[PDB]
């Protein structure tokens, strides 16, 4: 290919894709669903504490409405498997 | 480093990782065809004047030219695992 | 639980050994760790991932483990695991009534028929340890500065007696060690991540004889003049095939018996 | 017990290189040489050490007398200037300490010089005849009589005067005596005969490393645990039953061997009764169950352990090979069989598949599979007690067989029809290390320093086990190239012996590890589920 | 509603540390059913110590007699998760949206779990 995503698209994925850490809420999440063609995906987050309600959505699916329902992507190399469009493992590399 | 101590720390490994390296590189300085009879499983009593000769090898490695592409990746080949350290004494939050 | 020794399973590789020793004496007892050894991968610059620690008592090895097995121990945001570990690092009996120090030493044998012992050559302020897992005794001989170590297993001696030097029938300060094979002689030859309490950093290797006489080589048994002990004969009741009997000796003066040569335990021609 | 290699010449890294530094008991051991030892009115000084001796740091000592001193007796056993080598020296000076038979004196009137036989193919040396000899008929009845032996045997292993070798009969004999040209090892002013060694036509026994590299060709568990099932049956029965104690006793130790134990165990009173020979009985069970115990002897009664020689024929080629052995109480009571001719009364010839084995094997190659075949031509000559292997072919069976030569070597034969003859593997290089040449003559000082050095890095009890650790592990033994080094290793450490060329045993290479059936009970003990592992087992049910 | 149920003991942490600022990767091995189990959980909300006890729960839904696609207040740690791998003692692969389960386990316990299917995660630490 011709076009990378950049020096700043790059370490934004990464960021996105390494802490696993870091839930976005409801609001968050829909502001940032706004720039992005597809849909949203279910939250896979429903209680992260015995008194945390609303909520969350993980980090790596955010980066899952990037690709098409019908594109699926497998690197072994970096243990990255994508079917149906979504994100499902990520262990590190950042070369794919 | 997180605090002052872990800076010693670090400051301390890389000294003596350094001086390993330059141990390494004047080791490696010896693979040639003069030392071919100190080289040999034998009884040689110039075991010392090889090891107290410190200051002369870098002088014999500016005036030669293979001498000084062996010291260098032999340097190289010592100093990976000096930069390997920074994993090790870097956090995950660190920008670089 | 038949050693002392415990391996950490993962610690920080910034740290030191200092550091380390001063995390488990402020969590644990003041002073209650021996030896505290990291494994280094390169020679001084390139620390493992884990750490073998040696406790004074065992009750320290067990607080330690107690509070491990309930993640108490929290030391630059990593949980130390405790592990048992496969040898010690140092030789050294847990029991500090077996430790011996300052004690007189002298070799001979059974020169005359009747209870008479003969002396050849005599050390004075010699360490003596007993090790009942390792089946060995370990004594620290001090000549011309370099020490030796000699080394006797419990199938060397064949039957343990007790004696006494003051001539007091009651009191006992005197131990018979009858040897059936000869014992092994040692020599000492000669930091940042090795606390060690002490100075044990060299190695030992094994030696000929190391007395002048040669007394050792033509020796076979050893006297242990030793202070009373109320409880010493329990701790010398561990040794096999021992006696419960009372038994004098008187010193003979046997120092004519002496050869320079090689060969030592031959008679004079 | 044995020096331990830490207590000699501890390493030290000092400098670039590590250097290994002698210890205070490597100077002892080195002054105990040279000066001697002094016992009363007495000094030994040394003479020579025998192969055996070195491998158990033993050394003879013989005392200075005012009629022949050490250097008389030295001088005397012959001149070894000639050798500049300090192990083949020492070799030669000590391979005349064996025992032997005195026998009468020949003079060096009447000695062959027969020209040999080379062939190189590949590249490759390799030499048919190593220590092949020929002898006569009336040679053969001279030194069987003070022997007190009734039977002329084929093949005996004889050395004199320097040459070492064994000798083969014929028909077609010049004069007494014949020898070659690669026999003679070292000039000597003796030419004394003496016999060790005649024939022994003794019961094969299956070894560990036997069934180790037999179990990948296509062997199956079933048939050794059915031959262990009904060895421990018939071993069992032997104490109620006196019939099977004769037929063991005829079969295990001795084909034709006269004994009070045997003769009573024919024709004899109830097992109950004569308790001399019943708890005699009771030992021998106890002492051949720890024997099992600690290593795999199977008795198979259809093979027999013989040394082989060449016949001047020319006619068998690459692949076939005559056998020929004696008959025991099994072939004699049913000799109807396929691969087993009844050529006469006591003495019957074999057709079957018959392989080559020794003890020390290491390599799947080893196993040549070989066809047996009759020819009226050589039964002829007469040959008992010895195969025969034919003059020509590509390279010689020896070679194939770890690289040995003729040398009296024992070879472990057996008719069997069973095993699996489909796959072959070709043998391991037999070239050894280059040998080591001086600019002097020997001082009696390299050669001290040479037998105290053979104690430092010898690893040739460790390396076998080592293998046999790594085959029971690994699956597809005897296919990796850890086996194929371990075989390597195996044959420098022997050959450390013959030339100074140290094993040098890696760290890596270390087990650390040990089956059930060791002694080594303070080493860890992992539960092996090998062919091995399966035949402990059935032991261990069958004597609980 | 519930497909397999049981209590889980873990073993030992991946990271063993308290604030590291990461998914941290749990080892629990199943009382009687013995079933190990890999899972990534976050111990800075959801706190997890060596030697604690707590139940595991699955259901293709929340909700009471169908309706797939009222278990909250039993559960605190509920999450949702997809089945992508099946072959193996046969194991589980599942993500909930990244993290990774391993749910390995004996050939008979696992039968009713099909490819590619929705399915949570109800736990309670006791």
């Amino acid at each position: 290919n011709l076009l990378s995503l950049g020096q700043d698209s790059l370490t934004a994925a990464y960021l996105v894709n390494v802490e696993k850490n870091c839930y976005l809420n409801r609001a968050q999440m829909q502001q940032l669903q706004m720039y992005c063609p597809f849909q949203l995906p279910p939250p896979a987050i429903i209680k992260a504490s015995p008194s945390s309600t609303e909520p969350q959505w993980t980090g790596m699916q955010l980066f899952g409405m990037l690709f098409p329902p019908g594109f699926d992507y497998t690197y072994p190399l970096n243990n990255v498997v994508v079917s149906n469009g979504e994100l499902l493992s990520f262990s590190e590399g950042s070369a794919w | 480093s997180s605090d002052l101590q872990s800076r010693k720390n670090l400051t301390e490994e890389i000294s003596y990782g350094l001086r390993e390296a330059e141990q390494v590189c004047n080791k490696q300085q010896l693979m040639v065809e003069s030392w071919r009879d100190f080289l040999a499983v034998n009884g040689e009593d110039k075991e010392e004047d090889s090891v107290s000769d410190l200051a002369r090898f870098c002088y014999e490695r500016q005036k030669s030219a293979t001498l000084s592409e062996l010291a260098v990746s032999a340097f190289k080949d010592a100093y990976r695992d000096v930069q390997a350290l920074a994993y090790r004494y870097g956090d995950q939050s660190n920008s670089f | 639980t038949n050693r002392s020794t415990v391996k950490i399973s993962n610690v920080p590789q910034t740290i030191v050994a200092d550091e380390l020793l001063r995390f488990l004496e402020l969590h644990l007892g003041e002073d209650t760790v021996f030896a505290l050894e990291i494994p280094t991968t390169r020679d001084n610059w390139k620390p493992r991932d884990f750490a073998r620690v040696q406790f004074t008592t065992l009750e320290v090895k067990s607080r330690a483990q107690l509070l491990s097995s309930q993640s108490k121990l929290l030391f630059k945001t990593h949980n130390l695991r405790l592990s048992e570990a496969y040898d010690d690092i140092i030789p050294r009996p847990v029991d500090p009534r077996k430790r011996l120090d300052d004690i007189v030493l002298t070799v001979g044998f059974p020169e005359s028929d009747e209870k008479r012992f003969c002396a050849l050559e005599k050390w004075d302020g010699v360490r003596c340890w007993i090790l009942t897992e390792k089946r060995r005794v370990e004594f620290w001989v001090w000549e011309s500065g370099d020490c030796y170590k000699i080394e006797v297993r419990f199938e060397d001696i064949i039957e343990t007696l007790s004696c006494c030097v003051n001539g007091d029938a009651s009191e006992i300060d005197a131990f018979l060690l009858k040897l059936k094979y000869g014992p092994k002689v040692f020599k000492r030859v000669t930091d940042r991540y090795r606390f060690c309490k002490e100075d044990f950093d060299f190695m030992w290797i094994r030696t000929t004889d190391f007395s002048g006489s040669k007394s050792i080589g033509t020796s076979t048994c050893f006297c242990l003049e030793v202070h009373n002990g109320s409880t010493m004969l329990d701790i010398f009741s561990g040794l096999p095939y021992y006696r419960e009997d009372t038994l004098s000796l008187t010193y003979v003066d046997g120092k004519t018996f002496a050869s320079a040569a090689q060969i030592v335990p031959l008679l004079n021609a | 017990s044995k020096l331990p290699a830490n207590a000699l010449s501890v390493n030290s890294k000092e400098g670039y290189f590590v250097k290994p530094s002698r210890t205070n008991i490597y100077n002892r051991v080195l002054s105990i040489l040279g000066e001697g030892i002094t016992v009363g009115p007495k000094r030994f000084e040394f003479l020579a050490f025998s192969a055996s001796q070195l491998r158990g740091n033993s050394v003879w000592m013989f005392a200075s007398n005012e009629k022949v001193k050490a250097e008389d007796i030295r001088e005397w056993m012959g001149c070894f200037r000639k050798i500049r080598s300090i192990s083949k020296c020492a070799a030669r000076m000590g391979q005349l300490f064996s025992a032997s038979r005195q026998t009468l004196i020949v003079r060096a009137q009447d000695v062959e010089q027969i020209p040999d036989i080379e062939v190189t193919t590949d590249g490759a040396d390799y030499c048919f005849s190593d220590g092949i000899g020929k002898i006569s008929l009336a040679f053969a009845k001279q030194v069987a009589q003070k022997c007190g032996l009734s039977h002329v045997p084929s093949a005996f292993q004889i050395r004199y005067g320097g040459y070492k070798g064994v000798i083969a009969v014929d028909r077609s004999s010049f004069r007494k005596l014949s020898l070659r040209d690669s026999m003679l090892k070292f000039d000597s002013n003796n030419r004394m005969l003496n016999v060790t060694r005649w024939t022994e036509s003794m019961p094969c026994f299956l070894n560990r490393e036997i069934i180790c590299l037999l179990s990948t060709l296509g062997i199956e568990d079933a048939m050794f645990e059915a031959m262990q099932a009904v060895h421990l049956s018939m071993l069992g029965n032997m104490l109620e039953d006196r019939d099977a104690a004769l037929n063991v006793l005829q079969k295990l130790s001795g084909e034709n061997s006269k004994n009070l134990l045997v003769k009573m165990l024919l024709q004899g009173y109830a097992p109950s009764s004569e308790p001399y020979l019943s708890m005699m009985l009771r030992v021998h069970h106890e002492s051949q169950l720890s024997e099992l115990k600690s290593r795999c002897r199977i008795l198979v009664p259809k093979g027999r352990i013989l040394i082989g020689c060449m016949d001047e024929m020319g006619i068998l080629e690459y692949g076939q090979v005559y056998v020929r052995v004696t008959l025991t109480k099994a072939e004699l009571k049913s000799r109807d069989q396929s691969y087993f001719r009844k050529i006469d009364e006591e003495t019957s010839v074999v057709i079957g598949k018959v392989v080559v084995t020794k003890n020390p094997c290491l390599h799947p190659g080893d196993i040549r599979v070989l066809d047996a075949i009759y020819e009226v031509h050589f039964e002829e000559k007469g040959y008992l007690d010895c195969i025969i292997f034919p003059q020509k072919g590509e390279r010689p069976h020896p070679n194939e067989c770890s690289g040995g030569d003729l040398d009296g070597d024992q070879f472990f034969v057996s008719w069997d029809e069973k095993i699996i003859p489909s796959e072959m593997d070709p043998p391991m290089d037999y070239a050894g290390s280059r040998p080591r040449l001086m600019d002097h003559d020997v001082t009696l000082e390299e050669i001290h320093k040479f037998f105290v050095d053979y104690m430092i890095s010898d690893t040739l009890g460790v390396i076998s086990t080592a293998h046999l650790v790594h085959a029971d592990r690994d699956p597809e033994k005897a296919r990796s190239q850890k086996c194929l080094e371990l075989a390597n290793l195996h044959s420098r450490a022997v050959d450390f012996a013959k030339t100074g060329a140290p094993a040098e045993m890696p760290y890596a290479l270390k087990p650390r590890e040990f089956p059930d059936f060791l002694e080594r009970f303070e080493k860890p003990t992992y539960i092996s589920e090998s062919v091995f592992g399966k035949l402990y087992r059935a032991v261990k049910s069958s004597l609980a | 509603i519930i497909m397999f149920e049981d209590i889980f003991v873990v073993d030992k942490l991946d990271p063993d540390g308290k604030k590291f600022d990461k998914v941290t990767r749990v080892e629990a091995r199943s009382h009687n059913l013995e079933m190990f189990m890999h899972l990534d959980v976050n111990t800075e909300v959801y706190p997890l110590a060596v030697g604690d006890k707590f139940t595991l729960a699955m259901a293709p839904t929340l909700n009471l007699d169908g309706t797939p696609d009222t278990l909250a207040d039993k559960y605190e740690y509920i999450m949702h998760g997809k089945l992508y791998k099946i072959s193996e003692k046969a194991e589980l692969y599942v993500s909930f949206g990244g993290l990774l389960m391993l749910l390995q386990g004996d050939p008979a316990h696992i039968s009713h779990f099909e490819l590619d299917q929705r399915l949570f995660l109800l736990m309670r630490k006791l």
